[PDB]
């Protein structure tokens, strides 16, 4: 296949070639083109925040060691040895100042450097340039208010520019609530589908909620009860959908702090959101202020997904075309009581986790629409995505990006495979910003 | 027994648990847990999630599966979250999952799924304090079957309590697993062990 | 115990066979029960297949495990035949793959093959109107190895009835598995569960 | 590898590279050339009689719907819904007058229509063209005596013409005993072995039966028993074997009407089919009404496969080069009393089903022959079908088709794959026309 | 029971080890057997090897399991070594890998491993010539899990012996396991089984 | 990938790409280079003594049965059948004079003709050529001292040339020793590693003995205990390295006669080695005398290994890129008594065998060490195989080969890697030994 010409993803996002779901060819030129190239998850401050404390991450399907040094700093290598290749950490986290490869007995610090080699003198005598054998360098480690991101292309945009308008929406929540902290250790679930369908799910898709989750809302009452079994339709007005230039999107629900949460939790969120959304009016604007306690459901491009109030934190880890390794951590507010923290991050594990009971309604959607890519009459058919499609604006007065201004639609989808297309037909960064130059006028189209 | 500075092996927990069944055996007790637990994995086994609830679940219970995250043997300065809870339910929220089970609009159980459970290694013992609290150890193979060439097979080692409730009817109030698996191979853990 | 109208998911038929073993436990009964399935389970896994006819199948003997269609949980209309047998034995068809074994001639017996059993989950009640009819209910694990790197597991739940017949020996008189895969990913079917 | 110009099978079908069997790429190609082009088994109007009854079957890979229509009809669609692209039906049989997809709601008719969309006038207005998004329909579905066929390819010969000169003689048991019904559910088990294997085990191998079946044969007491360990020919004359101009072949085995079923059976079924042979004498003469009791082992090509008499219905559906999804039917005369319907069922899954004590003889033969197909010093050997070449006729006053007049050769094997090969090598139906217009001169050569 | 010249698949080994349970069955030595069984799965699941080694296993001790070479059932020139042992060890042969276990450096406990056994089919008959030789068959499923999904599950017939040493507690004098399957598919049988 | 350009190993084999170890294209490629054009471990005299007796063994991914011949020699062929392919032998090993097909029942004898074939005379008559029909055979079989190797390609070198500088070390133990059995059956277990792993692990890492084996080490307190947790270098001229043209090569540690074997089996072996290295002194001088009782880690190229002394024998068999199956041998000398005998072969499989606890050190090693091939950021990455590079002799007046004279270095890496890449980028033996007409010199370019 020809990826500077083949269109997988139709003009202006409408559609996109099923195969993108299945094709293990396709799947290798991503290891490439999107996870060689893109911002992706790694840990946060609250897990590595003493110096020396480390975890491992996925980096696509590498494997790095992330590490907090003793500047402050953190950064990140290639979890493999300089001298024959085994893994060098086993375990998912720690402390230390080093680490030892079992093999032959290399010694690295936790700032990569080749520090020891066992009876150098004796052996290597001095032919040994050790400043050359340093651990694989992440190139690029930043930070978008506590969570920390890698990036092996150093041409990427910094983080920042990279979230783009999906930054403003984030903000509220990442920044103005005094700050989010992650409670490890993550949950960790294999299932069969391609990265890209929870991606997918997770950055636009409300309309399967009533629907897909009708027994879940049903059966814990949470605050969206009412769409169950398609119900209820959400007040025209109820929210909207955002996409930006490099992929990232998310839906907003008006006011649903308490989000996917069954009613035991209820009273508790509602109360406290509403309370800091006051507080907040004053420093922000009553707009921003409401966003903050308004249920976000976004995905952060490729492969980060979340679920802001709710508590939900997403790692989509690709394995293979048809394989996932699904990480779920909890996210909660700092300032939150203790104890309220500690029922959040079990509630978070109960709907979206290993066990969750959200979480396995989706199940087989996301694996039989993967695998379907593969079946020989519907490699070429089109998955679509034109929902809302004629009314999308940019630049409005109030809400930036490309925005749906309507609950359940599929904007957020068509700018995430926009940005997904321009990178899987481009060498670099450079050819992605030209692709990409004339972005939101290809989203806005019929409007 | 065990000391477990010699047995490095061992975790003080694991150690306490083992002492607990060493020094009385009491081979009745050890038949009313048989029984006990059979009847449950026959309840589960057929899909009487209500069933379970009303004759084998207490009404205080505490049902907890963790996720312990890989850490070093040698470690011993790293002191964050050592488990996440895949379930740590208390009856109201295993009434949620049993209502989401039987929910018509559950569409992953249409078609209806299969499940058979193999239960072993039962031992037996009261606690010392109180005389009226049941300890349970037993391990579980569940297998689960569904949509033609889904199967699942899940293991693990259970701490239970169980007490006399309702009627004088022995009921669980609390379940310990530690999944052994730290990354499930199973599409997810969506099964009473 | 079992309202299979609050109970959505529980068939008619396993909240019958529930009931059996509820109403009445005697632990002789089950001892009884857990030698007979042991032995059987001894003798079939060191492939006495003559010894396993000769002591534990008795002459009227009913042998079935059958593989049921996937449906519709609502499912409500279609009444086309629901399952199919993978085997529903008399003693002399049973006898006749014992043969089928035991030829010197069965290519695929070559190298020999071998069989490990569990069998766990026993439950015993005599039944109400005959009381000479034994209800045993039992869960099995099988692993069959052959030809260096081929290795089947099979898991079901087995629903026994045994009688007492010549010299008074206790025989399977009736042996029931609704298999629980309906896709068989171990190359075929061909065990005695 | 070039499809056009390598030789998988040489000329009159001689012999076949031992690749073909295990060869990935080529399994893929086939997918194309065989199994999106060719006719396929989907079911029996005794499994679906009812208006709104359906069922699943696979073409291929690929899986379908197979419904009946209100007005008697059958049409079949992909099962795959046409907005995200999830498995629309996940059970294997029921009745319905639609398919509702449970990702996002869509429901679909029977018919395939796409007829409602969940909130479709506030989300969708009237710019979603429900009417261009049907389910994709199976293009062609036909029936030979109640028996289902589908295929792909609008560009495909009819059922009939495509049954080619096979048909006469399925007629006298499939259309002049009063007509078969299929017994269902099938049984279903994965065998690691190429598609291809059983399939020519089927369409032309009598030769094994004494030796592979040796211990069935000697245990069961089938009507068969004589060849049991090889101890006998059968007389000279005992039958013959057929073959085809589009792959379709069988063997026949004169008067062998309770075929492999064991002696418990063998009298009743003598019996049954010797009084309904008398009457059919004057009815379509006494070569045919002999042809309606005789055991006919047949592949209809390319996947499907039969014993008639012993009543084995067989679907090797392929999943990979090494990999077949095996599914079993019995087929019993609809006259037959009831009673002995059912004990033929269950014999024909007591013999060749998941259990099938003959069936598993084969599965050895199976498996290894095709494995053996992945391996270096294999690839490039020569599986061999010379058997009875040189004396096979065409054109015979009596027996229609290429005829081998002897009951065990290779003849069938012979037709076979030269159908594969000319598919293999063939665009389209035009061009596999044209590689077929000498078809049965290539396999008379020395005769 | 059986005669191998008619049960032609049976081995005269084989033959041996069944005459032993059915001629006097004891339910209450069958106990003592499930008890010992489980205490020792215990020990072993919670990796306390030190304790095994003292509280389970005898100081004359031989702890073997093979693995037999596949050759043809009608074979009866070929007399070369049937089999090779994966394990034959004394008593300072365990201790060495039980030191093995627990030494600080062994990188492959690093994360710590889990170990699930399951332990069933327990039978148990006094030995006729030495009355304090204590005979008992188990078969274990013994699942080991390790680094996230690193997933190995063993299965197999163990035959024992027991007998009463140190302060007249039972502990294993022999232990003999014929490994079911041929080529290992589970990186390697680094467990005691 | 293009092996005629692509530099898999740098030159001198100074360090190898890391995708070597998971390219599963490449691994295709050597089914091709490296294992139908080299020699390979099938057997030993000992295995096959009397006419008729056999055994499977595999060649790559191919079986072969090996068969002990009437007059004495013994001669290899596809365990595959000639007709339709079904594998032949089932079994591991056994005696018998032919070998008859279970599916239609050809009988091939021990010398691969074609020798019956059923009812040939009524369906074949005359016009089965059987001469043309024998079981492919194994082009070249030699022996080394009463171990057998196989090669199918005629124009390999004999077996003797093949070993060149190598065979100068195992004669001691070999040949001068009085002879060596092998001791089966092997222990057969499958890794998730590349078979040039563990290949280049016993070809020359003595390096790795005492960081990797610091628990087994002191566990067992074997001769080599000293080394355990790097608490010592091995004296100065404790040993040497050596490799040789066609890729073989070992590490000799000097008098370690015990080897791995825990301190129950090291006064009994000592005191035997050091007897008969007292003979030997006389017949075959004093250096070649010690090199018997010295502890050899060898690996014949390319996938046989073996620890001498230790008395460990290897086969690495390839399945795929990161799926190897490993078969484990005993060693012994035939003059040793034979309780010796017994209790040194259950010893290698105590330390080396499916259960071995060294064996269990080096898993993680050459597992993760092969899977990290295949991702991403490391397929381009160099494994380095430095050490002592530009210290190595050749023509050395007393130890023929390319030799590292001290104990723990790399000089058999570069040997083997060299070899190696020579093969990978020919198309025949004649371009092989036209890329290594300089291979010591390439080998010793900085001494
Ligand atoms: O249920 C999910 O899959 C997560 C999700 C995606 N969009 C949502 C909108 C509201 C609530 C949850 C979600
Ligand atoms: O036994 C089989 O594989 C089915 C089969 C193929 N040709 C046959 C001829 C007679 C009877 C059965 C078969
Ligand atoms: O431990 C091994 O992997 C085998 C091996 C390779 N080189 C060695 C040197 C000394 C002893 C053992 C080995
Ligand atoms: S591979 Fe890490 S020190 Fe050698
Ligand atoms: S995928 Fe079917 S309705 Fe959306
Ligand atoms: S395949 Fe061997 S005789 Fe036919
Ligand atoms: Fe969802
Ligand atoms: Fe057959
Ligand atoms: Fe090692």
């Amino acid at each position: 296949m020809n990826y500077n010409n083949k269109i997988l993803v139709s003009e202006s996002g409408l559609s996109q070639k099923h195969l993108i779901h299945g094709d293990e060819e396709l799947f290798q030129h991503e290891l490439k083109t999107i996870f060689a190239r893109n911002w992706l998850f790694l840990t946060h401050d609250s897990l590595i925040p003493a110096p020396g404390d480390y975890v491992t991450a996925k980096m696509g399907i590498d494997e790095v060691i992330v590490s907090r040094q003793n500047d402050g700093s953190i950064r990140a290598f290639l979890n493999v040895c300089r001298h024959r290749g085994k893994t060098l950490v086993s375990v998912e986290a720690g402390n230390a100042k080093g680490f030892v490869c079992s093999y032959h007995g290399w010694g690295f610090g936790s700032n990569g450097e080749l520090q020891s080699v066992p009876f150098e003198k004796d052996l290597y005598g001095e032919s040994l340039n050790k400043k050359c054998l340093g651990l694989k360098e992440v190139a690029r480690v930043e930070s978008f208010h506590g969570f920390i991101y890698g990036c092996f292309d150093q041409e990427a945009p910094p983080l920042m520019d990279y979230l783009g308008d999906a930054a403003w929406y984030l903000e509220p929540m990442f920044k103005h609530s005094g700050g989010l902290e992650l409670v490890g250790p993550p949950g960790k679930v294999v299932i069969k589908a391609n990265w890209k369908a929870p991606a997918e799910n997770f950055v636009g898709d409300a309309y399967h909620v009533g629907w897909t989750h009708a027994s879940s809302l049903r059966s814990g009452e949470s605050i969206f009860s009412s769409l169950a079994g398609n119900a209820a339709l959400p007040p025209e007005g109820a929210g909207l959908q955002m996409t930006s230039k490099y992929g990232s999107g998310m839906g907003v629900l008006w006011d649903g702090y308490s989000g996917v949460h069954s009613a035991d939790l209820v009273p508790e969120l509602m109360a406290f959101g509403g309370a800091k959304q006051e507080r907040l009016n004053k420093e922000i604007g009553d707009v921003r202020a409401r966003i903050y306690r308004s249920h976000l459901n976004c995905t952060v491009f490729p492969n980060n997904s979340m679920l802001t109030c709710s508590g939900v934190f997403k790692v989509w880890n690709p394995i293979d075309a048809n394989t996932t390794e699904v990480w779920t951590y909890a996210i909660v507010e700092k300032d939150m009581p203790e104890d309220l923290k500690r029922r959040l991050a079990d509630s978070v594990q109960r709907t979206f986790g290993p066990a969750g009971f959200w979480e396995s309604d989706d199940n087989d959607n996301m694996e039989t629409a993967s695998q379907n890519g593969k079946k020989y009459q519907s490699r070429d058919s089109d998955l679509l995505s034109n929902l809302g499609f004629g009314e999308d604006v940019y630049g409005d007065a109030v809400y930036p990006g490309v925005v749906g201004k309507s609950a359940i639609g599929e904007t957020s989808y068509r700018g995430f495979y926009r940005a997904y297309q321009a990178h899987v037909s481009s060498s670099n960064w450079a050819e992605f910003e030209h692709a990409s130059s004339t972005w939101h006028t290809e989203l806005t189209k019929t409007t | 027994m065990i000391n477990i500075q010699e047995d490095k092996l061992v975790s003080a927990h694991d150690a306490e648990e083992i002492l607990r069944f060493f020094n009385c055996h009491d081979s009745a007790l050890q038949q009313e847990a048989t029984t006990l637990l059979t009847q449950e994995a026959h309840l589960l086994d057929i899909q009487a999630y209500r069933a379970w609830l009303e004759h084998c679940v207490g009404s205080e219970v505490q049902y907890q599966v963790i996720s312990r995250e890989l850490r070093a043997a040698s470690e011993r300065r790293y002191k964050l979250n050592e488990a996440m809870n895949v379930y740590n339910e208390n009856f109201q929220q295993l009434k949620v999952r049993v209502e989401h089970q039987l929910d018509p609009q559950n569409w992953g159980n249409s078609p209806k799924l299969r499940f058979t459970r193999f239960i072993t290694n039962v031992q037996a013992a009261m606690d010392v304090n109180d005389k009226e609290l049941l300890h349970i150890r037993s391990n579980v193979i569940l297998h689960r079957a569904r949509r033609g060439n889904q199967v699942d097979v899940f293991y693990a080692a259970r701490e239970d309590k169980w007490k006399r409730g309702e009627g004088g009817v022995r009921k669980l109030v609390q379940r310990f697993v530690d999944y052994p698996e730290r990354i499930l191979q199973t599409h997810n853990l969506m099964v009473f062990l």
